[PDB]
């Protein structure tokens, strides 16, 4: 009946905390932007420890791991651009003609002067540009030269995203929600703890999410304010749809030296046919997937309400299109074929047009732009569509109609798609509790 | 049973108190990494600092001379140790941890050593 | 005799065990330097961490409750302490140090404290 | 009275010795900051290192086996503890602190543990 | 004063060819060279 406080060191106690995480990935054989020269190798085996009886609240939208990853991708991009060749002298006036035998189709053959390696001497060379990179005043100029400076991506580096593990330091920990039907924030009954997350591929993408992790059981709808239209809508598929993306054009590259050491790689004349880049999607599987999504969608809008799908109708060219990277080239796909539907109460694979741009400012970056060097040979990448990003048209009249447009307003949403399950906490191992014990009297 | 790091986070405080070594092991073991490693040893040394001023440096558990003021919690032994988790306990005793830590260094260690000098003075 | 830091690295384990303070002193005392200093305090705190979970924080030597399993080494007192160096000993006991450390925190300290709670419970 | 961090810097050594916890609390708690934080934990761990090799890790005060050589200071108990401040004392004992620290690890701890092995050898 | 402490009876295997101090020093000289070049005058216009 006489109680005295007792110190316990190493008690299972944690608090919500934001700390600086770090990278981790298994060692491979080069030089990709994300791995850099060095990122700590992963443990051969991670120890994922289930925590019985433990219920913790998760919030994917107020999560700081997202903001950290966002700034990390941006900063990594700039760290990779510094040593490469900056194309400040490439803002010379371009004398351009259309290709010339265009039956039904844009890309333009241009000629221009260029500084050689000697300052004083000049060369007249020619290059082929996809007409998104140039604008007129036949005289032309690069799109970027009035907005920002430009630098050329080094040829060696690869833009092929590899799994990255985010780790928290000792004394902190990561909680992982394993609740299958987890609707995007809330209490997670089944929670396990790890020091590092699983391999998250930093896939740079717009509208549809590519090569990601699939939700088990039902497809999952994650938002921040479901009745609100301004906030985007995250979709995680249970079945991945397969999408085959190719640039058929036989691109040949030449190397012109523009200064001491500096060497620009330019798109030579195409050899063979002129075909436009495209992406195929099995209409059957995409119709099943679209069906299953609207089944889970109607759980939030009453039950036989009219759910239609329309195209993107807002914003710049770089945001309205499914932008991504494939083999080196940057694809801007028009996704009108998929989102042209209405829902109430042979192979036939859909085909999607894709244009190509070599000058790019991703993540709303105004400032130092990048020139994607031309890629030799025909390109073909097979990818998974594991998620989606949707947006409403506005306050709908509520049980009257529901029209959906795909968006990609912000790039963090892509990190939220794979970091929805993880949360960072700090261990407070000091607990004091009363027992009927006293220390030896002085 | 050994359930692992934080294995008994959701068990009763009495059951969890048996596996303090489990949480104790992993509790200590370029720029981002380095700053993180410094933060880790900094937090660990803070807790070891508090155990120091409470005279409990080498032990995981130690008993004190501070009595339990009933204003802190009105529960008993059985209700605390066989019905609650350390998490919800730390939440209930989140208004006093500063206060209890201050009494913990002062009431005993700030008077255990003075009496120690006056006692070993012969 | 004081032979200095690591002076008895090549003496018998018994002779070397007398000058543990010698190795203990120097064991703790821009970017390259800073990263090196952090690594140093990190390793030192790791060993002090292991001494902590073995209940031996303030001492250089402490005795244990773990019995010596003869599978580890078949030598005796005289053969170990008066014929071998700590180096070749650590090489012979390099398959068990992990195992012995696990038994060292669990067999005694993970049961010394439970019995301590059940004993000081009156 | 609690006067605060370094409150009794200008009081007598005896009065100041009562509030060692006060100086002990705040004694532990981008590039410039990080380098400063490392320097702080480095100095703190140095002093804790010295307390370690003197067998006084968990205590603020501990008594020794080293006798007071009168060549160091010719003062007495009353003159030291009731007439001088720790500052002017540390200035008077600034020629021996290295020497006294060497005797402090060797005279006792370097022989306390050898005798401990020869004593617990049965 | 450095304290070079002789270790009686101690026999250790050395390998100068598998030594990492070499690789460290190599990268240090290279990196130091570049750190010293950055602030100085770059003669890009001298290719006339
Ligand atoms: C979703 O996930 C899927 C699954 O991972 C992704 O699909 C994969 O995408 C990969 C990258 O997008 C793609 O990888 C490429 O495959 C090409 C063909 O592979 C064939 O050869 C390899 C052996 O090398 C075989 O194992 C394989 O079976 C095939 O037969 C490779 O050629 C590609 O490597 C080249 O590109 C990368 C950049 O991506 C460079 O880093 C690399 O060095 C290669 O580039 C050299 O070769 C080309 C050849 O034309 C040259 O043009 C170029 O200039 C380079 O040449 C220089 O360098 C070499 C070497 O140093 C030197 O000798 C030479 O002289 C030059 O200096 C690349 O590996 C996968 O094939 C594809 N998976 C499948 C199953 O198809 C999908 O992308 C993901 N989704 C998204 C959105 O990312
Ligand atoms: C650097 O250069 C690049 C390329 O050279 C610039 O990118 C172009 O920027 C211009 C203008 O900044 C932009 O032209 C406008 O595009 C809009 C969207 O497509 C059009 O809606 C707009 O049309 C209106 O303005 C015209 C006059 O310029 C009118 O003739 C026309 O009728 C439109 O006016 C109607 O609408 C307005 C607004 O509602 C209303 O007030 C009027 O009363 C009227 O009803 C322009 O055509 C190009 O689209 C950009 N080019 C590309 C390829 O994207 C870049 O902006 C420059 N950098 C900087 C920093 O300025
Ligand atoms: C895109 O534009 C670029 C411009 O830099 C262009 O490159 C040039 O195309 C012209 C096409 O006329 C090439 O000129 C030809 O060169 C060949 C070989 O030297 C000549 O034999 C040709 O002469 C014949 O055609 C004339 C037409 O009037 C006749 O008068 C004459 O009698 C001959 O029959 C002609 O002069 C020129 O060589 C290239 N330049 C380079 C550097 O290659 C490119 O071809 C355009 N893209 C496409 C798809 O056409
Ligand atoms: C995109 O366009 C380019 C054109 O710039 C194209 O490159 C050409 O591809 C073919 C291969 O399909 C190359 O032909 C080979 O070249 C090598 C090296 O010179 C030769 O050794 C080869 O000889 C073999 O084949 C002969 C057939 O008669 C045999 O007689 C001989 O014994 C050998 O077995 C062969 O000629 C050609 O050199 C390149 N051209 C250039 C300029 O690089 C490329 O194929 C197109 N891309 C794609 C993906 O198709
Ligand atoms: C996911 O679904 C859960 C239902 O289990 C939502 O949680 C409720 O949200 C409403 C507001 O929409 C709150 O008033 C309730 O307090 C919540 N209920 C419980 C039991 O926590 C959650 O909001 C949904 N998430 C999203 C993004 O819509
Ligand atoms: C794209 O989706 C396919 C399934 O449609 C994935 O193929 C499966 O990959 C898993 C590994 O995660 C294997 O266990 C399965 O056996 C594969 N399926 C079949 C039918 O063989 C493929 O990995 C996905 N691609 C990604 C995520 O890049
Ligand atoms: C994307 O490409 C893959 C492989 O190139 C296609 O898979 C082929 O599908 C047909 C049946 O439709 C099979 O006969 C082939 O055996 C498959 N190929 C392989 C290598 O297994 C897939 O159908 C393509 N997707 C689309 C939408 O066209
Ligand atoms: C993507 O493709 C669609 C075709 O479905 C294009 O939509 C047309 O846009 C024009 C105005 O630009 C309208 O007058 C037509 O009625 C639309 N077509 C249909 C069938 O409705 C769309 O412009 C393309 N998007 C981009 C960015 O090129
Ligand atoms: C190259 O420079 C000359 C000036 O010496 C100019 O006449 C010519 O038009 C330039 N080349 C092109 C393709 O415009
Ligand atoms: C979010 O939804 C609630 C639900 O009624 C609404 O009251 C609130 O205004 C919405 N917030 C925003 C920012 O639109
Ligand atoms: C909507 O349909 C689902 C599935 O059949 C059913 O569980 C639910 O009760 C329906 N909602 C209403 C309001 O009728
Ligand atoms: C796509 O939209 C257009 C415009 O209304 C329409 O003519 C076409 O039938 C739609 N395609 C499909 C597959 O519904
Ligand atoms: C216990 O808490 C009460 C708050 O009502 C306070 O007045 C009292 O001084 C405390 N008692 C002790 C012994 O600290
Ligand atoms: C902590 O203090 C606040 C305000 O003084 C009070 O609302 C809260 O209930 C207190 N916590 C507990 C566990 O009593
Ligand atoms: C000693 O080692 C043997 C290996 O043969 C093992 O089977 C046994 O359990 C160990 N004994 C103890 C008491 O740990
Ligand atoms: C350590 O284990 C390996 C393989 O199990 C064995 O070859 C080696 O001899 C062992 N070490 C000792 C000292 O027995
Ligand atoms: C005390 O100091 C004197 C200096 O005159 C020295 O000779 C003597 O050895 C010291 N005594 C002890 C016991 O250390
Ligand atoms: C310390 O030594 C120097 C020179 O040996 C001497 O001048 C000084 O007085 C000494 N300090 C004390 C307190 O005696």
């Amino acid at each position: 009946e006489n109680l005295w406080v007792t110190v316990y060191y190493g008690v299972p106690v944690w608090k919500d905390a934001e700390t600086t995480l770090f990278c981790a990935s298994d060692a491979k054989a080069k030089h990709n932007v994300w791995a850099t020269h060095a990122c700590v190798p992963t443990d051969p085996n991670p120890q994922e420890i289930h925590l019985e009886n433990v219920t913790e609240e998760f919030n994917m939208w107020k999560n700081n791991m997202v903001e950290q990853m966002h700034e990390d991708i941006i900063s990594l991009w700039d760290q990779s651009l510094k040593p490469c060749v900056k194309l400040t002298p490439l803002c010379v006036t371009l004398q351009c003609t259309n290709y010339a035998p265009f039956l039904i189709n844009e890309l333009k053959n241009c000629s221009f002067n260029m500084t050689t390696e000697l300052r004083d001497k000049k060369q007249k060379v020619y290059s082929l540009f996809y007409r998104l990179d140039v604008v007129q005043i036949k005289e032309y100029r690069l799109i970027n030269c009035n907005t920002s400076a430009i630098t050329q991506a080094c040829p060696k580096v690869s833009f092929e995203p590899i799994p990255i593990h985010y780790c928290a330091p000792a004394g902190f920990a990561i909680l992982k929600c394993k609740d299958k039907k987890f609707n995007g924030t809330g209490p997670c009954p089944s929670v396990s703890t790890v020091q590092c997350t699983h391999g998250i591929k930093p896939v740079v993408s717009t509208q549809l999410l590519l090569n990601g992790s699939l939700a088990e059981e039902e497809v999952i709808i994650r938002s921040e304010n479901i009745t609100n239209n301004a906030k985007n809508i995250l979709v995680q598929l249970n079945t991945p749809v397969q999408i085959n993306c190719t640039r058929p054009n036989n691109n040949t590259v030449k190397s012109i030296r523009i200064g001491p050491g500096q060497a620009f790689y330019y798109t030579g004349d195409i050899i063979g046919d002129i075909r436009m880049a495209h992406c195929n999607v099995s209409k059957a599987t995409w119709n099943e997937t679209l069906g299953k999504v609207v089944k889970q969608l109607r759980k939030h809008f009453g039950n036989n309400t009219i759910i239609r799908f329309a195209q993107s109708s807002g914003g710049d060219l770089e945001v309205t299109t499914h932008s991504f990277n494939c083999g080196g080239e940057f694809f801007y796909c028009n996704t009108s074929g998929l989102f042209n539907s209405t829902w109430i109460s042979s192979n036939d694979s859909i085909t999607l047009p894709c244009r190509i741009k070599q000058i790019i400012n991703m993540w709303q970056r105004i400032g130092q732009a990048m020139y994607a060097p031309p890629i030799q040979g025909v390109i073909r990448c097979v990818s998974n569509i594991t998620g989606l990003i949707l947006t409403r048209d506005g306050g709908s009249t509520n049980s009257t109609t529901e029209t959906f447009r795909p968006g990609g307003g912000d790039m963090r949403d892509n990190w939220r798609s794979e970091l929805y399950k993880y949360k960072v906490v700090k261990i407070e191992p000091l607990g004091v509790a009363p027992t009927r014990c006293k220390r030896r009297v002085v | 049973v050994s359930l692992g790091f934080l294995g008994a986070a959701g068990s009763t405080m009495g059951a969890a108190s048996m596996t303090l070594t489990v949480q104790a092991r992993n509790l200590l073991s370029g720029i981002k990494q380095l700053q993180a490693r410094v933060l880790a040893v900094e937090h660990y040394l803070r807790d070891q600092q508090l155990l120091g001023i409470w005279g409990c440096s080498g032990k995981l558990i130690c008993c004190t001379n501070v009595p339990w003021n009933s204003s802190w919690s009105n529960r008993n032994l059985s209700e605390i140790w066989d019905n609650m988790t350390w998490l919800q306990w730390d939440k209930e005793i989140s208004n006093y941890t500063q206060i209890i830590y201050g009494l913990l260094e002062e009431s005993q260690n700030q008077q255990e050593k003075n009496e120690q000098d006056l006692l070993a003075l012969d």
